[PDB]
């Protein structure tokens, strides 16, 4: 289940569908081909409060949402994708949204096949009053689909590599994602795996830290009983809220700025540096932008 | 049934394993019973167990495990089987604690026999298909009454009009495995790992 | 009543009888002396694969789990009071009815103080109609209680400073920066004094504004004659009689 | 006669249980001696270092 | 700045907070609420994980006390008079006076709350309890249903009686079976002795 | 070289302490098992007789 | 010493590889075997043991025949000749085992 | 010369440890023989009587 998630075989109506992945074989209905897909979720801020589950379901060329709630509310919800942007609406859940009840969402539309790979399908802009709405949580959803034989071959590759090297399925997935979009295994990926093992043995680092050292991004996948590396760095414990990469906006790391930002403070605390050292790191890495942002 | 079982239990407590085996073979023997120079066709040598004869019609009038097993003498079959497994595991541990090569081989033999009598242990089946309900949804008197009416009708008849029960209307809890048997399997796994 | 009790007992016996034979752990050299009953087949054909959905002990789905115990407790104690009474379970705790019986709820560790704080916060914001942040801002200036005013950012700053440098040794050894601080501000560092508590402590009291100050500093249901009883003062300020 | 038989049976069972507890205390003493021997075997390695 | 694990701008901001009695003199200079929040975030950014957890525990305890006092002073339920933290405990079925160190789970705390409520209702401590409801089989067997362990034992006895079968004792054992047990209750049992 | 041998000597002392603790723990489990069992079935039978 | 350690590691790896190859490519006349444990019960010798435990050929043959006899007597392997399983040697199996 | 005497002293300590281990091993053998023998023929005869 670490590799495959939960197979869709007609369970009960709610039952969730993520362990924290979902997959099944589905015969495409526009022609006579049988494919297999897989959707992986990274939970997004304020998900453990409200939302029993928030699942992205795939039906062959179009996707919808299945949602359950912790608390009862008498109003509706809008599933957005942007930070309350004009073009952020991608679907709606019609209420009243009672707790512990399944709710389907109307064949989400405003999302492209390009962003369906590493694209946030989620924004639970749920209405608590007639004019008050809040972000009640969600997750970033990544979708892959292959013919069944190609899926089996890729699973063969991944399982053999994980078994022989000792890396976790999610660690290998992050390594291959930080190397190419197609998630193929080549000399570059094998070299990164070697350097991961070597750095872990040499500097007495965890596999996540060695993976970051090798050139990969910080891992955000959680295993439904553990904490992701990003969350362990930046949200254990949270300052007062959750800092997430699902922000995409510009924060100024100029030390000389009056009225600093919560994002800057959380980044400083996660990296274990002060404002001047964070400015030094920004200059050294060259991630700096205009206005020292 | 009750006298050979008590004699077996006392001999096992005193560690007279061969005599205990002789006394428990009057009730159950995995190798059968020799009657008139041939293997008998019955599995259990205790006739009331072989025929599952209930002789207690009011078992729940008091908290009494023996009364329950008298109402359903299947539990007596399970109890005798578990007593036999306990005897085998005690024999294996007693052989193991001698540390000689022949003693270790004897321990391996006893553990393998216990494993072959137990079989292959099952997995968790219904946990991930369970839809977690609300507290009020689980305590729903309507759900409880529907299940109880189905049970009452099943206790006499078997009418299954609209056979499938429309799984979406389940807020009931699921049966649980036996911790004693899982403990047997865990012990055997640990002992075989250490021996190997 | 007696027939209802006997039927309940019979159904319990039948369910146990079915599950005993359906158990996969007896599959099994003991399975040779096991027979499938017609009632077992009927139960299977009615309820699907329920009879074979055995779960491992420690799962929330089990019938002997804490979820099952809580279901029984709630089912029987739901009606211990009339829905009119304020002591009704669903009147004093409306979240119990909507509590979800899931494995994460059964296993995940959390602090009793966190749960109690979220319950109290829910009740307070239900009463006031505002947000948690609005409640905190209001508490920062609320005076008509003994544990208030509660300036949460101020207390966080004070605790951070006390963690980093207790006894103010670093500040004492650097007189250039210690001289720029006011005495009352340093008192706020050394002891819990919010800006509003400082205003309370340093506001001047005259006979003209005595009544307005009393109305501002005390609840509406408190009159200056309430200070003629020492037991009331002890109860209000949370002191013992000797302390008063 | 029933009372006398009960008294004899009780005496027999009491003596048997006394013997059992005495064997348990002997087992504890045996374990203590074995632990002492092992501890001395380790002290020997310390002393030769 | 190094001692407080922060920067001289933050130190200057902390120093600029002056208590000057807010009149009776020129004036006092205090930050706004949002400026206080920004200063708190900046100051808390310098702590490690352990110190952050300790600070969170202290904040939880202080908020518990403040919220309990606010509730006691401002909210009175329908027909319930509650005058203390212990009254709040017995009303909301959760202890607000516990430390931040002790932990639990949601289901365990719900179980404890309902157990406390049932005890208070049955022992006539809370008025108007429905006496007809208090005579059910659950509350009649409340001597074993008041704890999860005893409830689980009496519930499992129906489904796995073989775990509690004892070959040497049983309700309804005959006198001759007792005599046989006494006859073989020694420690050195031979085959001839058992026969 | 001599100082390295001294380090080895303190390691051997740690090993001796490990054996001592193993013996003490065995005693603890033995006496806890005696205490929890209390009056066994034979002694109870004799008293009832 | 290092050569002996290398030989032990090689023996363990070869045992696993050969067992997997046998399972995936060879099936006997009418026996369905699906595991290393099935291979153990069939070939009457443990392939899951370590290289540390040692034995002799006669001792291993004795253990294998004892395992086979236990499996045949307890009706675990089907089609066992019940007339043969009533001899004196197997009637006294409580002391001959 | 003095350092040679120190070496002789630690040898004497090794000999003391040897005597201590001899006593411990004697105790272990005695208690093992008592434990394995358990209930002897005289006690068994008395209980049967």
């Amino acid at each position: 289940q670490k590799y495959l998630g939960m197979l869709q075989n007609g369970y009960s109506d709610s039952t969730s569908a993520y362990v924290d992945n979902i997959s099944t074989g589905l015969v495409v209905n526009n022609e006579s081909k049988l494919e297999a897909y897989k959707i992986t979720r990274v939970k997004t801020d304020d998900y453990d409060k409200n939302i029993n589950y928030f699942d992205l379901m795939y039906e062959g060329n179009n996707q919808f949402f299945i949602r359950a709630n912790f608390k009862v509310s008498r109003e509706f919800g809008a599933t957005l994708r942007k930070n309350a942007g004009p073009s952020g609406i991608v679907g709606s859940l019609s209420g009243p949204l009672i707790a512990n009840t399944n709710f389907k969402s109307n064949y989400l539309s405003n999302i492209s096949d390009s962003e369906y790979k590493n694209g946030v399908k989620i924004y639970a802009y749920r209405y608590t009053s007639s004019t008050s709405a809040t972000n009640q949580g969600g997750g970033i959803f990544t979708f892959e689909s292959y013919p069944l034989t190609i899926f089996a071959l890729k699973l063969n590759k991944a399982i053999r590599l994980c078994l022989t090297s000792g890396l976790s399925p999610n660690e290998l997935q992050t390594i291959v994602r930080s190397d190419n979009a197609q998630g193929i295994i080549n000399d570059s990926v094998l070299t990164k795996v070697f350097y991961t093992l070597f750095y872990s043995h040499r500097y007495a680092l965890s596999f996540d830290d060695a993976q970051v050292l090798n050139g990969s991004v910080i891992n955000q996948y959680a295993d439904d009983d553990s904490v992701s590396h990003f969350n362990r760095l930046f949200n254990t414990p949270p300052l007062k809220g959750k800092i997430f990469e699902a922000d995409g906006n510009t924060v100024s790391i100029d030390p000389d700025e009056e009225q600093s930002t919560f994002a800057r403070s959380a980044l400083m605390r996660g990296l274990g540096v002060n404002s001047g050292e964070l400015y030094q790191l920004g200059k050294l890495a060259g991630v700096l932008d205009a206005q020292n942002t | 049934y009750y006298t050979p079982m008590m004699c077996f239990q006392r001999l096992l407590q005193e560690k007279q394993f061969d005599e205990a085996t002789q006394w428990i073979n009057y009730v159950y023997n995995p190798a059968g019973y020799i009657v008139n120079g041939e293997i008998a066709p019955w599995i259990w040598n205790c006739r009331p167990l072989e025929e599952t004869t209930s002789w207690n019609a009011n078992p729940l009038d008091a908290i009494d495990p023996d009364a329950v097993a008298q109402n359903d003498p299947m539990h007596y079959k399970i109890a005798t089987f578990m007593r036999l497994l306990d005897q085998l595991i005690l024999r294996g541990d007693m052989a193991y604690r001698e540390l000689t090569r022949d003693a270790l081989n004897e321990a391996k033999m006893w553990y393998v026999r216990t494993l072959e009598l137990l079989g292959d242990e099952p997995e968790d089946y219904g946990s991930q298909q369970w839809a977690a309900p609300s507290l009020s949804g689980a305590a729903s008197q309507t759900v409880q009454a529907a299940y109880q009416q189905d049970l009452t009708m099943l206790g006499r008849g078997g009418v299954s009009k609209n056979l499938r029960t429309a799984n979406s209307l389940v807020g009931l809890f699921l049966p649980e495995y036996n911790p004693a048997l899982t403990d047997y399997w865990q012990t055997l796994r640990l002992r075989l790992f250490n021996l190997r | 009543y007696h027939e209802t009790i006997e039927q309940k007992k019979n159904n319990r016996l039948l369910e146990a009888r079915i599950f005993t034979r359906a158990n996969p752990q007896l599959s099994g050299a003991i399975r040779l002396g096991i027979e499938r009953d017609s009632v077992s087949r009927s139960y299977d054909e009615m309820f699907g694969a329920r009879s074979s959905s055995f779960v491992k002990p420690g799962s929330v789905a089990s019938m002997f789990s804490p979820a099952g115990y809580l279901t029984e407790l709630y089912r029987e104690a739901k009606d211990l009071h009339f829905s009119s009474s304020a002591y009704h379970l669903d009147n004093r705790r409306p979240d119990l009815a909507d509590l979800t019986l899931s494995q994460s709820n059964m296993d995940t560790e959390i602090s009793t103080l966190t749960l109690s704080n979220e319950l109290l916060l829910e009740h307070i914001t239900r009463k006031t109609g505002g947000d948690s942040d609005a409640l905190m801002e209001s508490l920062s200036t609320y005076r008509q209680a003994i544990d208030t005013p509660y300036h949460q950012p101020y207390e966080t700053i004070r605790q951070v400073i006390m963690t980093h440098d207790s006894t103010l040794s670093a500040l004492s050894r650097n007189p250039e920066v210690m001289g720029q601080a006011e005495g009352a501000s340093l008192l706020a560092i050394l002891a819990n004094i919010s800006p509003e508590l400082y205003n309370i402590l340093t506001e001047e009291i005259t006979e003209k504004n005595a009544d307005a100050l009393f109305a501002q500093n005390f609840s509406e249901n408190i009159t200056p004659e309430n200070f003629a009883s020492q037991s009331w003062i002890a109860k209000y300020y949370g002191l013992e009689l000797s302390e008063v | 006669l029933s009372a006398t038989a009960s008294q004899y049976s009780a005496d027999k069972i009491s003596r048997s249980e006394a013997y059992r507890r005495r064997r348990q205390e002997w087992e504890i003493q045996r374990d203590n001696a074995d632990g002492e021997v092992k501890q001395m075997d380790a002290q020997l390695e310390s002393l030769k270092i | 700045a190094s001692a407080l694990h922060t920067m001289p701008s933050v130190i200057r901001t902390l120093v600029n907070i002056r208590y000057v009695t807010a009149l009776n003199k020129a004036e006092s200079n205090l930050p706004s609420w949002d400026e206080w929040q920004t200063l708190a975030e900046n100051m808390e950014a310098g702590l490690s994980t352990q110190q952050a957890q300790t600070l969170a525990d202290y904040t939880a305890e202080r908020l518990s006390s403040v919220l309990c006092n606010w509730f006691l002073a401002n909210i009175q339920p329908e027909g319930v008079s509650l005058h203390s933290r212990d009254d709040l405990y017995s009303y909301f079925l959760i202890d607000n006076q516990v430390s931040s160190a002790i932990k639990t789970t949601r289901l365990a705390e719900a179980i404890a709350g309902i157990q406390l409520y049932i005890n208070r209702a049955l022992n006539r401590i809370e008025p108007n309890a429905r006496a007809d409801v208090s005579t059910r089989q659950f509350f009649t067997d409340w001597t074993v249903n008041n704890r999860y362990s005893t409830w689980g034992g009496v519930s499992r006895l129906v489904y796995y009686p073989e775990n509690y079968i004892d070959p040497t004792q049983r309700i309804g054992q005959t006198r001759m079976m007792d005599e046989l047990l006494e006859n073989i209750s020694q420690s050195k049992l031979s085959r001839d002795t058992v026969e | 070289r001599i100082q390295q041998r001294t380090v080895d000597e303190v390691d051997a002392d740690i090993a001796v302490l490990a054996e001592s603790r193993r013996s003490a723990q065995n005693r603890l489990e033995k006496y806890q098992q005696l205490y929890d069992e209390d009056i066994n079935h034979g002694e109870q039978r004799a008293m009832s007789l």
